[PDB]
């Protein structure tokens, strides 16, 4: 009964807002090293939204009407998930990048540190961002002086925090892509994350 | 470890029907391993 009632009633606008919300809070939050902590907390928040979702998907059956409304929640809000799911993504791809040996002989400062032409050329051998991803990392990573920037701390600085929030959107969008088949909205979302 | 002597030799894909494998390698790995660490070991010239 609960579920049904909150099935027809008006929470899907909230999940929707505060999915547009968190999405461009978190893209500003991320290129400031002072507000991090509210970042951290902003994760958390949204990790509980995630498990509401699932408290709504527990008991449910093959192409259930319930899962139906979430898919279609979703891809009524797909720029924001979109954005959300890259904001995941490129800093996932950002550790992996850091340790390739191609970094390794890209980097000539002895110091640990790197400048900002020398990462925008690694990166650009890397072939795996696009022009604005680029650009918005620079800006996520601040340059203590000559623009030398530390990728280390830069790469290892978002991983802990977000991990819980990534796990989360896997599970539900796992959980969504095997309980409702022939969807081919979902697949855009499943090919992007 | 006996395999790696051929790795660079001129005559690697001899004595098998396709010959370009090590194209195929450097078009896989060049952007990741490094296109130039591919090169050598698999002994190609980019400019030839």
């Amino acid at each position: 009964g609960n579920q049904q009632s909150l099935a027809h009633s008006r929470l899907w606008d909230a999940v929707v807002g505060f999915l547009h919300v968190f999405a461009h809070m978190m893209m500003k939050l991320a290129q400031d090293s002072s507000q991090i902590e509210l970042l951290k907390e902003l994760l958390d928040l949204q990790k509980d939204m995630v498990v509401m979702l699932l408290s709504l998907l527990e008991g449910n059956v093959v192409n259930g009407m319930i899962a139906r409304q979430m898919v279609d929640m979703l891809v009524e809000s797909s720029s924001n998930v979109e954005m959300i799911l890259k904001f995941f993504d490129m800093f996932l791809k950002l550790k992996d990048i850091v340790g390739s040996e191609a970094f390794q002989d890209y980097v000539t400062d002895p110091r640990g540190l790197i400048s900002k032409k020398d990462f925008q050329k690694a990166m650009d051998s890397q072939k795996q961002f696009t022009g604005p991803e680029i650009q918005f990392l620079l800006s996520c990573s601040e340059a203590d002086e000559n623009e030398m920037i530390n990728f280390e701390e830069f790469a290892n600085r978002f991983q802990e925090p977000a991990r819980d929030i990534g796990f989360n959107v896997a599970v539900l969008l796992t959980n969504l892509s095997e309980h409702v088949p022939h969807d081919p909205r979902l697949r855009n979302f499943l090919e992007l994350a | 470890q006996w395999d790696r002597l051929v790795l660079n030799t001129p005559s690697f894909p001899s004595n098998y029907w396709d010959k370009f494998v090590k194209r195929k390698v450097l078009d896989k790995h060049g952007d990741i391993f490094g296109r130039e660490r591919i090169a050598e070991l698999l002994g190609m010239d980019l400019a030839s």
